[PDB]
RNA sequence: GUAGCGAAAGACGGGUGAGAAUCCCGUCCACCGAUUGACUAAGGUUUCCAGAGGAAGGCUCGUCCGCUCUGGGUUAGUCGGGUCCUAAGCUGAGGCCGACAGGCGUAGGCGAUGGAUAACAGGUUGAUAUUCCUGUACCACCUAUAAUCGUUUUAAUCGAU
RNA sequence: AGCUGUAAGUAAGCUUUGAUCCAGAGAUUUCCGAAUGGGGAAACCCAGCAUGAGUUAUGUCAUGUUAUCGAUAUGUGAAUACAUAGCAUAUCAGAAGGCACACCCGGAGAACUGAAACAUCUUAGUACCCGGAGGAAGAGAAAGAAAAUUCGAUUCCCUUAGUAGCGGCGAGCGAAAUGGGAAGAGCCCAAACCAACAAGCUUGCUUGUUGGGGUUGUAGGACACUCUACGGAGUUACAAAGGACGACAUUAGACGAAUCAUCUGGAAAGAUGAAUCAAAGAAGGUAAUAAUCCUGUAGUCGAAAAUGUUGUCUCUCUUGAGUGGAUCCUGAGUACGACGGAGCACGUGAAAUUCCGUCGGAAUCUGGGAGGACCAUCUCCUAAGGCUAAAUACUCUCUAGUGACCGAUAGUGAACCAGUACCGUGAGGGAAAGGUGAAAAGCACCCCGGAAGGGGAGUGAAAUAGAACCUGAAACCGUGUGCU
């Protein structure tokens, strides 16, 4: 269960073994979006505040289960758990101790 | 209640009532002497006039 | 009350031509009478009011792609000023 | 405010209510005469008035919890 | 590719268009004329008026409205109704009757198709007009304004239950 | 850490002071509808009174209030002199009226049908009309049944048995006695006693009022005889402990397992190599089928109204004082029966329970009285005089949690716009149509006619996968080629 500033590895899909940073999250349908990963080619018409339009090569959302956090100590994909430190809940890395993310 | 049958000689049946023998008399209900219907059996031994 | 009873102005070409004279057209609450409308525009815009006419507009049938329904009903007031003016735009 | 709206002196609330209602009136008036372009104020002014009536109700109930 | 296309007189010129026996303008001709004219009821409920495309709609096309957008659009002291009156009826406290449910009925209520009640001339829009504007009136209610009636019984006033 | 329902995308704010969410508690809650101020063609119209704002004042507006019978105190009080009614008040408005009519109890109650109509009978005391309550009623601590040697205060629900019986002895209808589950929980008026009160009365008595007394007799009480009380304790009841009453559930709930990597088409979840930590280790949903992603399952702590609700649970219980039944009491239009009918399995009668109308009329200790025709023996009551217990019924869909089941002419008429289109004046009748996601990435871009095409283009692991991304088939029908 991952957050907006994280650094992930993709474990399933066309990009596989690639890594990246998540940049939006869309949690009510479980789809993160990672930079450099799952690039679409959108046919975008001429808009009122735009030129005729491009092939718009941007990232498409990927399901959240194809992505795993990288252990900060060993750089392996790991699952996460929760440690309770002083009423606060932190994510731990399940092969080591804490993984710190704010961005 | 008080419905039942009328029966013929060949034992046919038609529904029929039995009415009480109401008579209108002046009794002493609470306050005034009031006129009311009451059966003859009821003022055989029940209620003053 | 007095400021929930005037709801909107009405801007149309007919209403503009009325504002060539001293007439102003508002959409008002549908339960108010026209004494209250006279008193409310005198209280709010600080003017003196000659007369006010009023009319009810029925609900209007409408369509949006196999959804049918009605508009709201409207109560339109047209108030004639005696002196003063009102700077809506 | 919305905490220390409860700290207001039950006539600041009354004047605050009618000031907020005049503000809402001007906003609705200039939405129609189509120069508003920041239409999110209308909603928050409504909720302010809602805030202001709610506490002014509950003072009343506490004013009769004693009498 | 049959029956049918629902009574009736149209012709030509111009225009507009991707495209016209069809739409618009013109001229001539024709039909109804105690009405296929003009108003008012009931009934219907946005069909009314402007723009623009009509994918369907119309016993064509759109190059109209009866699809879309709004631009819309209905203004009353005097018009027609309610704040008045009652008819036929319908209801009806108490009352009478009735297995129940309920029926009848008194004063009273409600109830127009009847009675009562104050406005006309001109101007004006794409769309309303005795309603808007201009003029001239009329009818009510309330408050000030003054001479007049001055046992307040009576007195023109009050005024019946 | 995102969010602004469905019915999508901006302005936006939040905001770490915690948004959006999820539970709990409160506040607001237009108008109609027993609608109840009066009226009315629901969702509207018209008022009054009292405050309040406004106004020179009215008009206007706002806030309260204004529909019958009960209770407190009364008050007045026409035909007819007071009274009492009625009456008009003042108050609580008290209380009526709110129903899934599925189960339950009552009232009233068909017919087609069966008999190879039927009319007796059956269908059937059925439909569903009306009224009640409700989380039931009935019954009941017995004139109770059982008839052996009785029995279980009762009571109510799954064996005898298609037996006994009833029956145009036809069609058909159809028991009970002899027991499992569950299990008792006892109250009145009556007898006299006593103490006060008043009235009559002449203070004697009587009348009545309030209270303790007692509810079954092969006796209970005044008594008449004789000598004990909180012993036990007890809430579902009559004393309640209403209690600190000792766990509502430990219910909101929420946190909270443990696995996995490599190679060939998009990915493995195919072939290699491994693993899971104990109360979970059990299923089941995610471009590829993780008993180890979402999660449960196990564990955790657990909060409002909670308190398992108890083993002292304040008050406070009821230790029973044994003989007789000798005299009194033991229930009134009544037991008690005739006449018409109904219900009892039973076709009304030779009837042991109920209704109408009429009759009438008992008894007391030598008691009387009652029990499917009469008199002696057996059981019962001390019927009618009265009552009231739990365990005993039942689920629209309430609510949550689940399954050789509906798998969508479906439990549903309707898993989509459904009691909707539409049809009918109205009661009413009543459809069709369901279905990405791998991801809109939905043919920018670009080129010839409005629609529609042809090209490229694409997120396109695959558009004869283009809005008919649930794909998607068939057949009927087509239509243009051709071999004979």
């Amino acid at each position: 269960h991952i957050k907006k500033g994280d650094n992930v590895k993709v474990i399933a899909g066309k990009d596989k073994g690639k890594e990246g940073k998540v940049i939006a999250t869309l949690p009510k349908k479980d789809r993160v979006v990672v930079e450099g990963v799952n690039i679409m080619k959108k046919h975008q018409k001429p808009t009122q505040l735009n030129p005729e339009g491009g092939i718009l090569e941007t990232e498409a959302a990927i399901h959240v289960s194809n992505v795993q956090l990288l252990d900060p100590k060993t750089n392996e994909p790991t699952r996460v758990g929760y440690k309770f430190v002083d009423g606060k809940k932190v994510r731990i890395a399940k092969k080591s101790g804490e993984e710190i993310k704010s961005n | 209640a008080s419905t039942g049958n009328r029966r013929s000689h060949a034992l046919n049946s038609t529904k029929r009532r039995w009415n009480a023998n109401l008579q209108k008399v002046r009794i002493l209900v609470d306050g005034k002497p009031k006129k009311v219907w009451v059966s003859a059996r009821a003022l055989k031994s029940g209620k003053v006039t | 009350e007095a400021r929930d009873i005037l709801k909107r102005p009405v801007i149309t070409e007919k209403s503009s031509e009325a504002m060539a004279e001293d007439k102003y057209t508002f959409d008002v609450d549908t339960r108010v009478n026209k004494t209250q409308v006279k008193m409310a525009v005198e209280e709010i815009f600080n003017v003196k009011v000659a007369s006010v006419n009023i009319m009810n507009y029925k609900p209007k049938k409408k369509r949006m792609g196999r959804y049918q329904g009605y508009t709201n009903k409207r109560r339109k007031a047209i108030v004639t000023l005696k002196e003063g003016s009102i700077d809506l735009f | 405010k919305a905490k220390e709206i409860r700290d207001l002196t039950t006539s600041e609330i009354e004047e605050q209510i009618k000031s907020s209602k005049e503000e809402l009136f001007n906003l609705r008036f200039q939405l129609a005469t189509g120069q508003l372009e920041e239409t999110a104020r209308i909603r928050t002014v409504r909720k302010t008035i809602a805030r202001l009536k709610t506490v002014a109700r509950e003072r009343e109930i506490e004013q009769s919890k004693a009498n």
